[PDB]
């Protein structure tokens, strides 16, 4: 109807410029009178950790879902004897600003407590990877934008000065509507000159877990509860909040800025409450989408740089169910940058370039054997990786014209891979995105080291998001991972109604 | 709703740091003058232009 | 000084009207426009008026 | 599914790579016949206005909603007989081009009457904020990009020179696939010399006032039109369309440019008429979303400088129904940079900072008395700001690393916060966004200046967006608010089928 | 509500922050389980031309869409007589890249046939018409990231160095999160210096012609295949992979390269063979979209420049069936650029300017005759063009600050219009995007050349795009265009049910 | 002399199915027909359908 070996049938659609008659109907969007901002200082305040605690004006006030916090600070830097001189000014115009996410990189590990039910994740290691995976241009430019939020594509910062792209510079130097370099940040500046400076200043930060949402779009705020609170429990270091460049310092290894100490005043955190209008009423017991993102590392002493060749393996863990996502990645070091004040402070977060990787299920193994390094950068960024193939596996061909200087090299970010187990791993059938329990899960993997003057010493995470069901009644609120039965997902009536492009768009 | 209201234009003096007046008034009414202008017929009396 | 008889103008939408625009000018031939400009002593004054059609017109 | 607290409703649902099956339909598309465009020579051009009229050519023709108009001109400059020399040309190379959107900014007011239903806005004002939001990178680039498009991000245009991301510069130094400066527009230079220069070109400016459209997005015409007619009148100033930088003055300073010229020729209105085909019909009474812009402006005497705050309270003011959209923010007063225009050519459009508001509505007062500033940046960055938080709250620390100097500070914009009605206002019970009749309102709000060298005299505004739906019939022009009524608007019944989102879309 | 002209009816939404009920539901995500991946390298490759032959493994494996081959090589340029000059690497910083998209470029025409039914792209031409149009910045750094791929902006090389914005760049020097220049592509240097260079890599290329995709959503791959042979067949010259900048190359129009070549090591191609569930059966036959591109070309004696305007007539063809979309760029001739390589290597992908175009479908003449190019853009952004009104037409002034020098021009890149039929010319009633019938063309227009620096003569194009249904069924090839009749399309119930845009997206 | 191309054959509505139908490409004949010796020397041959 008609045609085609099948016959389909028809219907005609109106071009744009001309409906110009159907249905129109006048929408009212009605959401409760009065949502209201409080401000809650932070009693119980040190450098080892900041502890929040809440009460709601009341029960039947739906709580909305972004939140985050203020803190207001004072550090103060020194001179390095003995690499000295130190000629100019110890701080630089490109040089030298904060490292981003500071204050969520620098938590150790991060709590908090819906209404008696403990939701914790850990911040440390988990943000440079996930910071990478859900974010164009405008949801970054939004939200996002209020702490600094520029990544570091470079291999080191040596190289990167100076340049229109560098990972840290002035606003001056940007192109016009698109993110910032880190170094726009305002820190207002008690004074500086070599052998000292202090900055002062305050600096927003958005709470990261879930639910509470730090992308763009917002759903249903959490109701209805009696008690919420956070406890930050810093990292014991502090030093890392502030990011600094080798090009300044040689040559020893020795550097401008080693020694200093950071200082925090009071924190105050933000979080606005809409009362719901009376006339329609919210439900006794609501229930709310759950996710929550467990890593696994591995520690190695085998050595290889500055680009040296290898292989990996795991070792052996035991998920408890399938979990929704899978990031695996390469990155270097974690042991060993901390030693050192030099170290803290003049290094990136970048991850080594995945050369090739296989990886096995439970009862298989060699899933993706020969799917190129490349085909793996080609999902995910269906599941929105958001850079380009060229950083992703990063190396950097740059020719010098001129007899003779030999051409150079640069390193680059690596790639971290993702996937999400029903559309790439492919499931025994019975088996999907929620179901409990038990499997286990090996990854091995050949990265290559692309940057040039440290040797690397790896050691790999592999975060996996679980996904669940919590509901939330004001007694007390409970959650289940595993909400699908086996029999029950197996022959569960199928939809052609709901598109999946749809599902990219719930999280996260 | 009132058969009839009157309304009073007037423009000052604003002269640039050059000196000279653009001899237009614009402005926006912090309340409505009438309340539906459809059976209105709109009419002057009295206005009158420095010339000097 | 209007000396009668009323001179209408018409006036047309629904919408409560919210600003008094006016602009004054003064033309030569060959005609062009020169907005007219308001010396130093003296202030620049026009009237209006309102009239509810019905009164008016059957 | 079930199997966690309540027990949930199950659905499966297709990866994308296979269905693979689903019941697939052709369809064909219909829109014609005929597609045309014409060019109405503006009768009665001056200096002082542009006239269109225009009626549509034949019976029952739709009128697209993309209008606008070109007009060739003329300019020349002379140069300021103090400060001299004044050697090099008049004209510099990344230091002067047009202000975006020119004519839009000269221009008093613009006036169309549909069908004999007169509708009008006020485009001096109104544009600079109207601009900001809700403006994607995808749009921008599009419709927009005829006129020159590119903000004002620095508080004064003296620093800016020379910038990566600098506001006027040449075209080559904009990054690729990324707004573009305004020194790219192309007109041609008849003599560009010291004491002299002149110049020719033909500028596009769109048509900006709905129902006709400037985003991207299409939606029907106005069909059954009888007689359409613009007419624009000019404002008085006419200097306005230059720019400048304050450097080039430099040291007096008496700007070097001593005053200029600008003269038009005829320009030309632009409509497209679509005429549908016989067998389909279009009803003999259709309706439309019409919205309807207002500002409302107070005057102040006392003055800030240079980084100075204090607090403004508005002026009572009354709106007719609930208005859908609601903007206010703070700006360098009007009645001043207009005497001695080399401060009116050289100065730039950017908003003092505002540190917090606090508006009393219809029985209320205090509503977002204690929402941190950085919470009226988070909404709405959701109605559509599109500017990063460090735009917002104006300034930056960029030391210079040199000893010794004093860092230094710049100001790049205010942030012009806006509160979409039903949803951040919280709008009282049994009524809702639609409604008449009468209420009013008065912002009274702190706020400081920014800009380093000026003494900044300030002023307020508050665009108002009505939301009505106008009829168009032959002949006809019934144009209604407040259609909605009290009864309604209590049960109302509610729909879980359309969101917020589309809800996004219609406007505009 | 019922307070509008003519009573309109009233629904209800909530606003995002609370629904807080509606009911939830559990959507588990089936994907068959198995995917894999495999390097299928091409049986019998050679110089001239190379391809690769893959069974899918059986009747019910579904290959996915996303195709494509990578190919490693080796290049090596020497310096000839008589040029020097002969100074400096032989390769410089700024100025060479290869063109974006390498070897498509340089493919004659790529043949793919499926399941026994053969469909073929040219694609030397054909591709950078493509290129332009359907991508936006999301997207463009996406999938399409592999090939070296930013357009050529500028009207010559000569003129860009140095913009931070310039076509072939090194990485640093291109803005953050952005498009990156076509340099940044790495590929290692084995030697460099005057009198010799040697490059090797490997270059990655999707595979471009429908119905395998490029865009990044999934749609449901091809099966059941039961046998899939691609082959290509490359231009002869070759030469035209790497490109090259003009301003290093001495006066005399001597160039310092000329003449070098190229070698290519056995390529491969990556397809992805995913397997169903045990109980979703796929259905014995499907159907597919098939598109279908074609090209005329018409070329002249005559020649106009450096920036003199002419007219032109396209020849007269027949059209089968009324086409989905039409493209219509002028470009630089193909006669000359295969003649002497250095102009071969260095002339860039740009063509000229259209000033107006006028057009005849069947029985009419005059379409389009009165709409200023101004208007052509627009239709062409809103079917996604994507560039920047300034660049269409492009010109630039950018002026000159020193006494007394006159002020550069510049020759800026090209305007590609495209019409879509239905959308855009409008089609006699009865008549609609797929049927059949005769309806000739023939589009007269008017052009002027842009660039500063050469003479040009002119070949028109016209690229149209038919729009069809292919049935595959194991092992059949049906396919037909027009499905679709005339009384039935006539009829053509009308569904005030699916919107336009979402119709969009399945291009193209 | 011998390099490849495509073409393609204009539309043609028919009424009733042709028996057979025959198709050639050939030598254009305007070109045949101009000037005495051309005309006389170029033979009736065809040009060989690669498909």
């Amino acid at each position: 109807m008609s045609n085609s070996a099948i016959p389909l049938n028809v219907v005609a659609v109106q071009e744009p410029r001309l409906e110009l008659n159907n249905e129109r109907t006048w929408v009212v969007v009605k959401g409760g009178q009065q949502v209201t901002y409080y401000p809650f200082p932070s009693t119980s305040f040190s450098s080892n950790q900041f502890n929040f605690i809440c009460n709601p004006p009341s029960a039947q006030t739906v709580l909305d879902r972004l939140v985050f916090i203020q803190v207001p600070y004072d550090i103060t830097f020194t001179a390095n004897p003995s690499h000295a001189g130190i000629t100019e000014n110890l701080l630089q115009p490109g040089r030298d600003a904060f490292r981003a996410f500071p204050i969520s990189s620098i938590t150790n590990t991060l709590n908090a407590t819906i209404n008696g039910f403990p939701v914790n994740i850990e911040l440390a290691q988990i943000i440079h990877a996930l910071s990478r995976y859900h974010t164009p241009l405008k949801v970054k430019n939004g939200w996002m934008s209020m702490q600094p939020s520029f990544e570091d594509n470079y291999q080191s910062y040596r190289d990167a000065d100076g340049a229109n792209n560098n990972p840290l510079g002035v606003f001056t130097s940007a192109a016009g509507l698109s993110e910032l370099p880190r170094g726009s940040y305002t820190m207002n500046v008690v004074t500086n000159t070599t052998t000292t400076a202090r900055i002062t200043g305050v600096l927003y930060e958005q709470v990261f877990l879930p639910p509470f949402l730090w992308d763009g779009e917002q759903a249903g705020g959490l109701a209805n509860l009696t008690s919420l609170t956070f406890n930050w429990v810093l990292n014991n270091n502090l030093a890392r909040i502030w990011s600094h460049s080798d090009i300044t310092n040689d040559v020893s290894g020795n550097s401008t800025i080693g020694s200093m100490n950071i200082s925090f005043q009071q924190p105050s955190m933000y979080l606005g409450f809409v009362t719901p209008r009376l006339n329609i009423p919210i439900p006794p017991r609501i229930t709310y989408p759950y996710f929550k993102l467990s890593r696994y590392t591995t520690q190695f002493q085998n050595t290889l740089a500055p680009n040296a060749s290898s292989t990996f393996k795991s070792n052996v863990v035991q998920l408890d169910s399938i979990p929704r996502k899978l990031y695996l990645f390469v990155k270097q070091s974690d042991n060993v940058i901390y030693q050192n004040l030099n170290n803290q402070i003049t290094t990136p977060d970048v991850f080594l370039q995945i050369n090739n990787l296989n990886l096995t299920w439970n009862n298989q193994q060699g899933i993706l054997s020969g799917a190129s390094s490349q085909n793996l950068y080609d999902f995910s960024v269906q599941n929105g990786y958001n850079k380009t193939w060229s950083e992703f596996n990063g190396v950097t061909q740059q020719f010098n014209g001129v007899s003779g200087q030999p051409t150079k090299v640069i390193g680059l970010e690596g790639g971290i891979v993702c996937l999400e187990l029903g559309k790439d791993v492919g499931l025994r059938d019975d088996e999907a995105e929620g179901v409990i329990g038990n499997f286990n899960l090996q990854v091995q993997m050949t990265v290559t080291n692309t940057n040039q003057y440290v040797t690397v010493t790896p050691d790999m995470y592999i975060v996996a998001v679980y996904d669940g069901t919590l509901v939330i009644s004001n007694t007390s609120a409970m959650a289940s991972i595993g909400v699908a039965s086996k029999e029950e997902v197996l022959n569960a009536r199928i939809t052609h109604g709901v598109s999946y492009n749809e599902l990219q768009r719930i999280y996260g | 709703e009132p058969d009839t209201v009157y309304y009073d234009i007037l423009i000052p003096f604003k002269p640039n740091d050059q000196g000279f007046s653009p001899a237009i008034f614009q402005a926006q009414l912090t309340q409505p003058i009438v309340h539906n202008p459809s059976e209105y017929f709109l009419s002057v009396v009295r206005f009158s232009i420095p010339t000097q | 000084v209007a000396t009668g008889p009323w001179r209408l103008i018409d006036m047309f939408g629904s919408v409560p009207i919210y600003m008094v625009d006016l602009y004054v000018y003064w033309t030569d031939q060959t005609g062009g426009q020169y907005l007219i400009n308001i010396p130093p002593g003296r202030i620049l004054t026009c009237k209006l008026v309102f009239i509810k059609k019905s009164l008016s017109k059957y």
